[PDB]
């Protein structure tokens, strides 16, 4: 077995990747349980993550491809 | 404060001094001895400056003139985070340690190192803890929902957190503080979910903090002396710590001060009734203040020209001459009528309910006549016999009853003198029988 277009596909990394905030992009210390959104701190949480208008969480996760 | 009942020096909340060190006539529970109180304020400002090492002060005077009150006032006005060790003259005669060793330990307990450390702490309320405990092997997994007033988040937990949460069994709604570095959770309590209680934690989970640590040099000496652990600090079997580990700790402390990750806080060592120390102890104190890491020693004595223990000659204040040379002396005087009235007023105000004014005058007259301490001890028993009469105030006749019952020193001495054969003398002669 050998292929060209599929054997040059890069395999997933063995080192665990760095976690980042979804809306700001710093360290996501916390992830909201209901929203599944990585967020940096409290004012980010209560200012963006709580009053977010529904359907925006999927396009949030679409950047990381978790939608 | 821990558990504190009413004691002798309980009214003293510090030196009653202004900003220019001039003593107020009555402030912070202390009245009188204004020259001595100004001197104690100057010594307090010395210790608070912290640039002067190894001075000795000698608080000498008549008994019951407030020397221990002055030292307790200095200790109260110093506040916390500055070490204070109050020992007596009979403590250092140890059955296991030598005299100079006990003096060295007491010297090094009053020198402190201040270290600022920044740690990590996560503290919140557990909304819900789940564990997917499908243990096909040793691996297990679970998730934790932790909430504060401004946080609500879910965590993915590794195996060691599952082990740490199996013990110290956290239910939903409990308040926990997690140290991520050491993996030690503390169950502060349960939040307001009754339907011991603690308030729900405020926002900003994962908040670093600075906990300022002050340890004495004696604890570092006990730790660095390798065969004694920190259990020697509680058990007391430190057992003749060697000089080389002390020298190593002094060099390390100088290195820490120079490189700036530790600050040294000088303290005060108080020796009550210093006249009971031997001449060997006076020699070690005589040569112990020349070390740079030596505290400000306070000594209090109430003896005249007396013998020095371990010798046979007499010396002033019960101390040898070179130790008197290496110390400045604070003098204290006795109290007149108004000072006795003010002291009894303050002690009766704190200790119990109010007195009638003629009873307070009778207390002041008795305190002038016999002793201040005898009147202060008469206050409480007069109040108790007033409660036995079922009256709120303390009258003159309750004081008369307590004066009839509880004798002072002079009446006891006199009554011993008229009844001599009933008692046992130096030669062990006593007439127990009453007939002929
Ligand atoms: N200036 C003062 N202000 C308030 N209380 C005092 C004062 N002087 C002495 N006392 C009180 O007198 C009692 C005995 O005094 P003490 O401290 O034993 O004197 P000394 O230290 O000279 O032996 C203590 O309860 C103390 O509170």
């Amino acid at each position: 077995p050998k292929a060209t277009y599929f054997s040059v596909e890069a395999p997933p990394s063995i080192r665990p990747a760095k976690k980042y905030c979804d809306v700001t992009g710093l360290k996501g210390f916390y992830k909201s349980p209901t929203n599944n959104i990585r967020y940096h701190n409290a004012e980010i949480y209560q200012l963006i993550v709580k009053p977010m208008a529904p359907g925006v969480d999927q396009e949030y996760l679409k950047l990381r491809g978790a939608n | 404060k821990s558990l504190s009942l009413i004691a002798a020096h309980s009214h003293i909340t510090g030196l009653g001094l202004d900003e220019n060190l001039q003593p107020r006539p009555t402030s912070e529970g202390m009245v009188g001895q204004l020259q001595a109180r100004r001197a104690a304020g100057v010594i307090l400002k010395m210790v608070q400056n912290g640039t002067i090492a190894g001075r000795a002060v000698l608080v000498a005077g008549p008994p019951s003139t407030g020397k221990t009150a002055l030292a307790m006032g200095v200790s109260q006005s110093l506040g916390k985070d500055v070490p204070f060790t109050a020992i007596a003259g009979s403590e250092i005669f140890s059955l296991e340690l030598s005299k100079t060793e006990a003096l060295t330990q007491a010297f090094r307990k009053s020198i402190g190192i201040k270290i600022k450390e920044e740690t990590e702490l996560i503290e919140g309320e557990v909304v819900e803890i789940q564990i997917d405990r499908s243990i096909t092997g040793g691996h297990k997994q679970g998730k934790l929902t932790i909430k504060t007033t401004d946080m609500e988040t879910i965590y993915e937990l590794g195996n060691k957190m599952i082990d740490g949460l199996t013990k110290e069994k956290v239910l939903a709604g409990d308040v926990i503080s997690i140290d991520k570095a050491s993996g030690k959770i503390t169950k502060l309590g349960r939040s307001f979910a009754r339907s011991r209680f603690v308030q729900c934690p405020e926002g900003e989970l994962q908040k670093r903090k600075t906990v300022v640590h002050t340890v004495s040099l004696h604890e570092i000496d006990v730790i660095n002396s390798r065969t004694q652990g920190f259990l020697a600090l509680f058990t007391g079997d430190t057992g003749e710590i060697r000089s080389e580990v002390r020298d190593q700790i002094n060099t390390k402390v100088a290195e820490w001060k120079e490189e700036g990750k530790a600050e040294i806080v000088p303290g005060v060592l108080f020796i009550d009734e210093v006249h009971m120390l031997d001449i060997e102890c006076f020699s070690f104190i005589n040569r112990a203040l020349e070390d740079e890491f030596a505290p400000i020693v306070m000594m209090a004595t109430n003896r005249g020209v007396s013998k020095t223990r371990g010798t046979n000659y007499k010396s002033p204040h019960g101390l040898p001459l070179d130790l008197l040379d290496r110390s400045i002396i604070i003098t204290t005087k006795s109290y007149n009528e108004q000072e006795i009235k003010t002291i009894l007023s303050i002690r009766a105000q704190e200790e119990e309910v109010e007195l009638s004014s003629d009873a307070l005058d009778l207390l002041t007259k008795t305190g002038v006549e016999t002793s201040l301490r005898y009147s202060s001890n008469l206050i409480s028993v007069a109040q108790q016999i007033a409660m036995k009469r079922k009256n709120n105030t303390v009258e003159v006749e309750d004081v008369k009853r307590a004066y009839l019952l509880f004798l002072d020193s002079a009446r006891s001495v006199k009554y011993v003198q008229e009844n001599e054969s009933q008692y046992i003398d130096d030669q062990g002669n006593v007439q127990i029988s009453i007939a002929k």
